[PDB]
RNA sequence: CCUCGA
DNA sequence: TGCATCCGTGAGTCGAGGGT
DNA sequence: TTGTGGGAGCTGTCACGGATGCA
């Protein structure tokens, strides 16, 4: 296949034209990188071994042998005893993926270690294997299976560990004061600071600040040897001067002092908390990130020894004089040893110092955790017990070390229930980039500076994708080609350049290394060898600002125009035209759209749905070439060249977290010869291998009768008859039998007061049958529980004393389909207590039923396409209705054009015109030579045949000339008409009135997406219900059938209406006058006046919380005394004797 | 803990309207009220809804043991009818 | 001034300012700090209690 | 307010704020501005308590300030902020719903407050008809009944 | 003082404070009866007095008004056998249904309620669909588009509150900006356009 | 019973006596209910003798559960028949 | 359409001939006479001029009937810089500290920006997107503050008869015989109850105290050659507890008086919240 | 609490 | 005993679903 | 109830006013 069709890597993939201009001199990478190489490099995989060899450190080392060594030995205080720990390993999975989702367990693989026991005492060693727990395994698709749900590790944006300074200026003084933060990987916080009163502070973890020449004399340092290495500034001089402690014992007595305050100080308390508080690598830890970036930013032991990683007194002179320095106008320096360090404040939103804690770090400090109270236990155990007796099992206990992990996969805010939505959704979910979380910064402290683009976010994260709510700038995503490092910072690939020569030698770079080069862009011309052609090229320098530089002094070049956007922005065509906000927004909605039951590839494509469908996992991919032994809708086996046979099972008809659809089809015949890597199967929102999130609709953008007023759409009733926008959703329903005081519920068919036919649809278990079509208020499970003698109603009473029935009184609790559900039960899962499986303590019986239904499109529903232009379907018409063209063929969406031109979103009429092109095909005139504007084309799109897919990608697409150029050779249809001019419009009729409008329209077609924003699921309504225990008042939300909040400032809008009665009726007899709202329901029912309000609950239980803050509080009568708020219930009794 | 917002916490009460249709009785209340003698049927519905001891019911109406625990055997097996 | 408003807020009315200590807590009713059987052996309760 | 007077510190605070809402193009009438404005210079302060029972330097509304006197005592006129006013009402329950709840709640236990129940977010909050548009007595007790000539046809 | 997870425990006091204390959350507002919610579409047809009402929701909206037409008229025997129909959804309601709706009036709401426009006094009309229809005048009072806005339904019962919707708070009763005295239910981009 | 027709609404500080004259009892116990048959502990923070029967007209003993006991006070347990509402209005207090 | 977004022809002299000043003020800052706060003022100013001229060739290269012309002039939706936007070129984008950037967004949004000027232009829109958040919270508890000052001024009495009021000016008089309107009466003097009667120069009461003072009452006292107006105002309302309705005016939702149990502090303090966004 | 919608 | 500091306020509304 | 054994986890927020606390 020629070189203008995209993704020519991929085997069997779509021959998708493009008219990108540029080479791709590099693939994108696995877009599922991100997770799957920091678990590998989390458990020690071969995999992760061949590249930490490769291209990795010298000296590969595992996420858990790095915790066992950091943790053996375990010595006890005589040192008489040792316990190491050594070789991970793991057996193999307990259950399958489907088998865990099932069963609601955790898909996890059993941990064993070597444990091996020396004892100084009676020379013997004992090592054994034992038993660390069940690790929680990430599938291939680079997720989780926990407690039954399928959850993603959201890798987290946090401060490197190092040292970092801030200057702040001050309105008092107008001095600009400088403080430091020295940020480890484990331990507490130091931090410096000079005074307003130019007075040097060094602070300890939660301590009041202390004079500098303290730690000094802390750590022994005498009077004079101060004054020969500071002074310089004066400021340590005038700090010295200061009345502070005298001498070094005493100076450890008053910070002994400071620490654990209250306590009565000692002189050797100080010298064994000093010791393990900053130099004792049991207790204090920043790791080789933050000893890289301290011996890279003071100097310090530039000749690459990595041995130790803890503060040591070299460090905090080198930082002292740093801030000393810092203060003063001084911008370089030099230590005993330190070699052209500048001397400046640190940004913290730079991606240099702001690194990536991926799911494997956040595993490891959870087992870090474990492995410390486990390491506590085994201590604590050994001293105990004697030498006769103890072994490597024994002294270990793995309870906290389960705890731990199951704590982290369980209340994390880091471990996310999954977004399922599409392929798309859960594909940029495993690339998302949290900055929020344990560790990192809290949501009241997200200022508005970590919210806004980094001018180092450039190639790392995009600047496009990000909510739009109050999430904004704090949820990034990964770019196309970046990559996580070793030390957990972000690189980029660049091209070399030597001498003016683009070489094709690609070196990933952080931004610290970013920012000494001089890194050029995409778009730069080349020479057929690899030269310039400019005398100067656009260039990005160090501050993040653009200039232009002779090619002679240019070191790097970008990989790609799309470079900078994340996978979901590299898929709207026309990116370019399409301002930030609107981009942003058509690339959250491509995370919304829902599967349709037929998917249909854009006519229209940027290159990205092909790679975009494949890393995404839900599609089926052939491991191994071969021939398809056998292919039926259940699976499909292929025969590879060795004689082995590999089967693909297929999810058919699978719900997915958000109740859409999960339905793979093969689309491979029974001869068919498959390469590795070639698409088998077709999953959700995916045609023959490429992401299919939408429809391609024949659209005209002009208004009609005010339908698609204001953002609203006018859909062609064709739509809803084939079925074109129609989707699948599935929803699951489950209830339990349990135990009770009163006796046992039970799941039976026989329900009290049932007739025989709405119980037609039920088995002999009570549950219903599958392929039933249930309506809203259906029984789906029977189910009785035990009842009171109490509780009985007064007809309840009767039918139980007339008859003497049996002693179980039993209330109708069965599981009946909530209010705006329907469809087909297609599936029942049932548990019992009878069986082997496994359920919490006092549940009998646990059955779920899953109801499916087929939606199609309908008023309410929202319609978006890929550049921000979103609205809801305000009118179906008729096929007859909708404006036709001269064929006779009508449009099927109409699209208003005040939207456009306003909204800054260009690309979709773009869009639409290039989305005509590819449905009628093209013939360049090339007789007379190739036209000028068609010269950039490459020669496969000088002709196209009708239905033709075309990428166009993102900042490499189509150009202005060519679009036009090709509005003009567009083929006519069947009859020899051409029914679009050069111009994209064409002349409609009124299929109302029958006449013709009276200007030509511009039609085309557009890539429609269906949002999952779907009118079947937001309507809700509610007279009565379920209320509050609490406050009395009704629940909130539509899954509890609750009432909507009247909030304060609808109650303003009331008052300024002036209608005191409304309001007090909102206030009184509909949220919490619990007699005024039966009287209310009385009146309704029999036609009478609706009563007097009563007294709000919720004021009564004010007065009772009032009172429980000993606050006597009292209500008073116009004559003084006090008002008794409370009720005799004999008028219930009146009427019900008297019924 | 609870939810973050105490007042998602259900009231486990029936509704107002739950409430309406279960105080009143079915179509059967015309069955008691005017097939039945009103010897059964105050003796009936003054023993199953209220509970009264059997010598409570002996005071309402001024009957011993021997008219009270017939009228309800009798008014059973009226209603057991229909 | 400023000690004198509270010195003549305890004052002028016949509160003690004995008040200001206490020798038995007030407890608020328990409906109005629920405890709710979860699904199996699991209880959830208010921070009240 | 001091040197030139209140009536000349209304003006100066409405062409202020209207000059700020005009700057960017916002055309809200005078009298909005101005009902919020007589809400700051609603209070004087106690420079000489004198035969009163008021603390000096205490902000009073100046309807107390002029009926209390009865001679049978220096007041300065105040501006005051909008906080500061909703804090200062008449009603403690009004302004417990408002900001710093605990602050409010034990000055009125130490001042023994009794909230006399009558604006309408404490009606809202106890559920009675608000003191204003149809809940004032004008209009919430009419007496209605047919005429004698509609009675007769 | 920390519960499990070092989350502070909510004492006697924070009850009281914050939006989410007794005051904001359940004395200056609450959660009503008699209401709901739904996605808003462009009508048109309607007139500057008159909304869309989804036929479900009306239906429940009006629930025991239905009821007792329904036994009113002779399709229910007793009261509990019109509630049985009416969850049913049962032919016979709609006919009854339109009957009790007719010149009984809802108000409609658009959060932010920035001021008091945004809740207004509609006449409704039973609509097929699940979707409200609002009258494309009241779009600018409400701040309403048709990106997926959404909004609520409150039926108020008493005959006050009905005078009060009817009078007061109806559509076609406040044309005018209440801060401006400038026309808010004009002619907006696409009629302007037209014009 | 009472249409909110109150003159005003006062507040102060609450002394002990006003402690004790609200509450119905003394809490004496940490321990909450009875894991195993739910049923709250005597002298507890859910105490039905002084806060109030969990359930209509039902005794904690089980001796009297009917209507026709109302306003008896059970001599083995303590609870009074009554109904579970009182249950949200019955204070208990805590000597120091 | 793509056609009907037309690009100034005359876009790339218009920019070379800013470049060529530009680079005039480069070689003044290479010499060492300019400040680099006076370089970036200074382009700041060449390239707010070139915005500038390149939307004026635009507007004259647009025919009137032209449908992105039609829609922003008759006022039916959008305004002239999105046009300039769109089809000329986008001009000066924010820092994500708030300045503008030495180099402008050169290419249009027809033209489809280069990859460095969408990165650019992110800054400005994710900072403004930010920005607006915070800007509504603001505004609410801003609104929060004066509906709960203002829920005690209710109207109470009809006429309080206070003879005080405030003086407006209605207008102003030039040294020509014009009379220069003044642009505060739609928010000033319109709408008003007269205080005192406004009488001429020997003539005869032009409006009689009460008056609504509309359109009708303020083209009269205009015509009459009068220049400032007393009104009674709430600021000057004799009334003890509420304010009253004749010193309060019109009612702005009902046109009329306002009626007696309107809440007018309520109203007022949404009516001053509503449009608090849009200020900067 | 989180994610999302206006 | 006169301030500078520290501590304690406040920071939009309404929705859906999922968890401890 | 004997022979040892001291913690998590945070700051990346901003503007304002007045009681507190020390020079
Ligand atoms: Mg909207
Ligand atoms: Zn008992
Ligand atoms: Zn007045």
């Amino acid at each position: 296949r020629p070189q203008s069709s995209s993704n020519n890597s991929v085997p069997g993939a779509p021959n998708r034209v493009s008219f990108a201009k540029l080479r791709e001199p590099l693939e994108v990478p696995g877009l599922l990188d991100v997770q799957t190489d920091s678990f590998e490099w989390l458990i020690g995989s071969p995999r992760w071994r061949e590249s930490a060899a490769e291209r990795g450190d010298v000296n590969p080392v595992g996420g858990l042998e790095e915790v066992l060594y950091e943790l053996s030995p375990i010595e006890d205080f005589s040192g008489s005893m040792s316990l190491s720990f050594s070789d991970p390993r793991f057996d193999d999975v307990k259950a399958p993926v489907d088998e865990c989702k099932d069963k609601d367990m955790t898909y996890a693989a059993p941990l064993f270690v070597t444990a091996e026991f020396i004892n100084n005492n009676t020379g013997e060693i004992k090592s054994q294997t034992v038993f660390m727990g069940d690790f929680p395994m990430m599938t291939e698709k680079g997720t989780f299976i926990i407690n039954g749900t399928e959850r993603v590790v959201v890798s987290q944006l946090v401060r490197s560990p190092g040292v970092y300074f801030d200057e702040t200026i001050d309105k008092s003084t107008d001095k600009t004061l400088h403080s430091v933060k020295v940020i480890p990987s484990r331990g507490a916080w130091l931090e410096f600071d000079v005074d307003k009163r130019d007075t040097v502070g060094v602070r300890i973890d939660r301590k009041r600040r202390q004079p500098v020449t303290v730690l000094l004399k802390a750590l022994g340092w005498t009077s004079e040897q101060i004054v020969e290495r500071f002074g310089f500034s004066e400021i340590m001089r005038s700090t010295l001067e200061k009345d502070n402690t005298v001498g070094t014992d005493e100076a450890l007595l008053d910070i002994y002092r400071k620490l654990r305050p209250g306590e009565p100080p000692t002189k050797e308390s100080a010298q064994t908390l000093l010791e393990n508080l900053f130099f004792k690598e049991k207790r204090y830890d920043l790791a080789r990130v933050g000893r890289y970036k301290v011996n890279k930013k003071l100097g310090l032991h530039v000749g690459e020894p990595i041995t130790s990683s803890t503060l040591t007194e070299e460090d905090v002179v080198a930082t002292i004089e740093y801030l000393v320095r810092l203060h003063e106008g001084q911008t370089t320096m030099t230590v005993p040893g330190g070699v052209e360090v500048p001397v400046e404040t640190d940004d913290i939103d730079h991606f240099g110092n702001r690194r990536l804690r991926t799911v494997g770090e956040l595993i490891q400090n959870q087992i870090r955790v474990g492995m410390s109270r486990m390491e506590r236990v085994v201590r604590e155990r050994m001293t105990t017990q004697d030498v006769e007796a103890i072994t490597p099992q024994t002294l270990i206990n793995i309870r906290p070390v389960v705890a731990a992990i199951k704590e982290f996969f369980g209340t994390s805010q880091l471990s996310q229930f999954m977004d399922q939505n599409n392929p798309l959704s859960g594909l940029t979910h495993k690339r998302r980039l949290s900055a929020l979380g344990p560790g990192g910064l809290s949501r009241e402290r997200a200022g508005l500076e970590v919210r806004d683009v980094h001018p180092s976010h450039y190639g790392r994260m995009c600047p496009i994708e990000t909510p739009e709510g109050p999430n904004i700038g704090l949820i990034g995503s990964l770019s196309v080609y970046a990559r996580v490092n070793p030390f957990g910072f972000i690189e980029t690939p660049y091209r070399k350049v030597v001498d003016g020569v683009v070489s094709d030698e690609i070196v990933y770079l952080t931004a610290d290394e970013e920012d000494r080069h001089v890194v050029a862009q995409a778009n730069s011309p080349i020479d057929a060898d690899g030269r310039f052609v400019e005398p100067r090229v656009l260039v990005r320098r160090k501050a993040g600002e653009v200039e232009y530089v002779p090619s002679s002094e240019v070191d790097y070049m970008d990989v790609s125009p799309r470079q900078m956007v994340s996978v979901a922005t590299a898929m709207i065509p026309f990116l370019e035209h399409d301002d930030a906000n609107r981009a942003l927004m058509g690339a959250n909605m491509q995370r919304q759209a829902v599967p349709l039951v037929r998917s249909e590839a854009p006519l229209v494509g940027t290159g990205m749905e092909l790679r975009a469908a494949i890393d995404a996992g839900d599609v089926v991919v052939a491991e191994e070439s071969g021939v398809i032994e056998e292919v039926s809708a259940d699976y499909i086996t292929v025969m590879h060249d060795n004689g082995t046979r590999r089967t693909y099972r297929m999810r058919k008809f699978a719900r997915s977290n958000h109740g859409t659809c999960a339905n793979q089809c093969p689309i491979v015949d029974a001869g068919d010869r498959v390469e590795a890597g070639q698409v088998i199967a077709d999953g959700p929102c995916t045609d023959d291998g490429e992401m299919a999130l939408g429809k391609n609709l024949l659209v005209a953008i002009m208004p009609w009768e005010g339908h698609n007023y204001e953002d609203a759409i006018i859909l062609s009733n064709r739509l809803v008859e084939e079925d074109v926008l129609t989707s699948i959703h599935i929803e699951e329903h489950e209830i339990d039998a349990r135990d009770t005081k009163l006796g046992a519920e039970e799941i039976t068919r026989d329900i009290p007061n049932i007739s025989d036919e709405v119980l037609a649809d039920l088995d002999e278990r009570g549950i219903v049958r599958i392929g039933a079509e249930v309506r809203d208020g259906d029984i789906l499970v029977g189910k009785v529980t035990p009842k009171g003698e109490t509780e009985l109603t007064p007809e309840e009473r009767l039918l139980r004393a007339i008859f003497g029935e049996k002693a179980r009184e039993v209330r109708d609790t069965s599981l009946k389909v909530p209010h705006g559900e329907s469809g087909k039960v297609i599936g029942i899962r049932v548990f019992s207590r009878e069986d082997e499986d496994e359920l919490p303590a006092g549940v009998n019986e646990l059955v779920r039923v899953y109801v499916a239904q087929k939606r199609k499109i309908s008023d309410g529903d929202k319609l978006a396409g890929r550049h921000g232009n979103k609205g809801v379907i305000g009118k179906i018409l008729p096929v007859e209705d909708m404006p036709f063209l001269a064929d006779g063929t009508p449009v099927d969406i109409i699209l208003n054009t005040h939207g456009v031109p306003r909204r800054m979103n260009i690309g979709q009429i773009l869009e639409t015109h290039l989305g005509w092109c590819a449905h009628s095909g093209w013939k360049v005139d090339a007789a007379k030579g190739v036209p000028d504007w068609a010269a950039r084309l490459p020669d496969e799109l000088l002709e196209a045949q009708p239905n033709a897919i075309v990428s166009t990608p993102v900042f490499d697409g189509a150009q202005e000339a060519e679009l036009q150029g090709l509005l003009s050779c567009t083929l006519p249809n069947r009859d020899g008409d051409v029914l679009v001019d050069a111009d994209g419009k064409a002349m409609l009729f009124d299929g109302r009135s029958g006449e013709p409008f009276p200007y030509p329209v511009t039609v085309g077609y557009m890539y429609i997406m269906k949002l999952h924003h779907l009118v079947d699921d937001k309507i809700h309504a509610r007279s009565t219900g379920p209320y509050s225990m609490i406050t009395q008042q009704p629940l909130g939300g539509k899954a509890q059938f609750g009432g909507q909040r009247f909030g304060e400032m609808e109650c303003w809008a009331m008052q300024a209406y002036g209608a005191a009665y409304t309001l007090q009726e909102l206030l009184t007899i509909k949220s919490d006058d619990t007699v005024g709202r039966v009287k209310v329901y009385e009146a309704i029912v029999k036609g009478e006046n609706i009563p007097e309000p009563g007294i709000p609950e919720s004021f009564k239980v004010l007065l009772k919380e009032l009172q429980s803050l000993c606050l006597n509080v009292e209500v008073l009568s116009s004559d003084g005394a006090a008002i008794e708020l409370r009720e005799g219930e004999d008028e219930d009794l009146e009427r019900a004797a008297a019924n | 803990a609870l939810p973050e917002d105490y007042d998602r916490v259900p009231a486990d009460e029936p509704n107002p309207e739950q409430i309406y249709h279960d105080a009143r009785l079915g179509p059967d209340l015309q069955a008691a009220l005017q097939a039945l003698p009103e010897e059964f049927r105050m003796a009936v519905y003054y023993a199953d809804v209220e509970g009264f001891p059997y010598k409570e019911i002996a005071e309402i109406m001024d009957t011993p043991i021997g008219t009270v625990m017939s009228r309800l055997h009798r008014g059973r097996r009226q209603l057991r009818g229909l | 001034l400023k000690r004198l408003k509270v010195v003549a807020a305890f004052q002028q009315s016949g509160n003690s300012p004995m008040g200001m200590v206490l020798d038995a807590v007030p407890v608020i009713p328990p409906e109005l700090r629920p405890m709710v059987q979860l699904d199996g052996g699991r209880f959830a309760t208010s921070d009240l209690n | 307010l001091r040197v030139q007077g209140p009536r000349e510190v209304q003006i100066h605070l409405v062409r202020e704020v209207q000059e700020v809402y005009r700057a960017q193009g916002v055309s809200i009438h005078d009298k909005h501005i101005e009902v919020i404005v007589r809400q700051m210079l609603r209070r004087v302060t106690i420079i000489d308590s004198g035969s009163t029972e008021f603390l000096p330097g205490s902000l009073i509304d100046r309807a107390e300030f002029e009926a209390e006197n009865r001679r049978v005592a220096a007041g300065r006129p105040v501006l005051m902020g909008i906080t500061k006013a909703s804090l200062a009402t008449d009603s403690w329950l009004s302004a417990a719903s408002f900001q710093e709840t605990t602050r409010v709640l034990t000055d009125a236990a130490i001042n023994c407050r009794s909230d006399k129940l009558n604006g309408l977010k404490e009606n809202v909050i106890i559920g009675k008809l608000i003191p204003a548009g149809t809940g004032i007595n004008r209009y919430r007790n009419i007496a209605v009944q047919p005429t004698e000539e509609a009675r007769a046809a | 003082v920390t519960g499990p997870g070092n989350r502070p425990l909510k004492s006697l006091s924070d009850l009281l404070k914050g939006k989410q204390g007794r005051f904001r959350q359940n004395l200056l507002g609450k959660r009503v009866d008699y209401s709901g919610r739904s996605v808003i579409v462009v009508g048109p047809q309607l007139k500057l007095h008159q909304c869309g009402l989804p036929k479900l929701m009306a239906l429940e909206l009006f629930k025991p008004f239905v009821m007792k037409r329904l036994v009113d008229l002779n399709h229910a025997q007793n009261i509990k056998s019109a509630k049985r129909m009416v969850e049913r959804q049962r032919p016979q309601v709609w006919d009854v249904l339109e009957e009790v709706i007719a010149e009984h009036p809802v108000l409609l709401n658009r959060a932010p309620t920035l001021h008091r426009l945004g809740i207004q006094a509609f006449e409704p009309m039973l609509v097929e669909g699940k979707a409200i229809q609002l009258h494309p005048l009241v779009c600018e009072a409400f701040n309403a588009d048709f990106d997926g806005d959404q909004m609520a339904v409150h039926l108020p019962l008493s005959a006050e509150a009905q005078a009060e919707a009817r009078i007061l708070m109806l559509s076609s009763n406040n044309i005018l900006s209440p801060a401006s005295g400038r026309p808010l239910a004009m002619p907006r981009l696409d009629m302007v356009t037209g014009l | 019973l009472d249409v909110n027709f109150f003159d005003e609404l006062r507040i102060g500080l609450a002394t002990a006596e006003d402690i004790r004259q609200w509450s119905y009892g003394e809490v004496k116990k940490p321990e909450t209910i009875n894991y195993r048959t739910l049923k709250p502990e005597k002298d507890g923070l859910f105490c039905e003798k002084i806060f109030g029967p969990t359930r209509d007209w039902e005794c904690y003993c089980g001796k009297y559960k009917r209507v026709r006991f109302k306003g008896i006070i059970c001599e083995r347990c303590g609870v009074e028949v009554t109904r579970a509402k009182v249950r949200r209005e019955r204070m208990g207090h805590i000597e120091l | 359409s793509m056609a009907d977004v037309l690009v100034p022809p005359r876009k790339k002299e218009i920019l070379d001939h800013y470049e060529e000043r530009a680079d005039k003020v480069e070689k003044q800052f290479q010499r060492g006479a300019l400040n680099h706060d006076e370089r970036n003022e200074a382009l700041v100013e060449i390239w707010k001029e070139a915005t500038d001229e390149v939307g004026q060739a635009l507007r004259e290269h647009y025919p009137d009937d032209n449908p992105i012309i039609t829609i922003v002039d008759s006022g039916a939706t959008g305004n002239f810089t999105q046009t300039r936007t769109l089809a000329g070129m986008k001009g000066l984008v924010t820092n994500p500290k708030g300045e503008f950037i030495p180099r402008p967004v050169k290419s249009s949004f027809r033209e489809g920006l280069t990859v460095l000027e969408y990165f650019i232009n992110t800054h400005g829109a994710r900072k403004g997107l930010a920005d607006t958040a915070l800007r509504t919270a603001d505004s609410g508890y801003l609104t929060r503050r004066l509906v709960d000052v203002s829920q005690d001024v209710i109207v109470r009495e009809h006429d309080c008869q206070t003879e005080r009021g405030i003086v407006v000016e209605l207008a102003e008089r030039a040294p020509d015989g014009t009379l220069i309107r003044d642009p505060y009466i739609e928010t000033s003097a319109y709408a008003r109850t007269l205080g005192t009667d406004a009488v001429d120069e020997a003539g005869n009461v032009i409006v009689e105290r009460g008056q609504d003072l509309g359109d009708p009452e303020i083209d009269a006292l205009l015509a009459a050659g009068i220049t400032q107006v007393k009104v009674r105002s709430v600021l000057t309302c004799a009334t003890s507890t509420g304010v009253c309705a004749t010193c309060y005016g019109r009612s702005m939702a009902t046109g009329k008086l306002v009626d007696i149990g309107e809440a007018v502090g309520i109203v007022a303090a949404q009516s001053i919240g509503e449009p608090g966004t849009q200020l900067t």
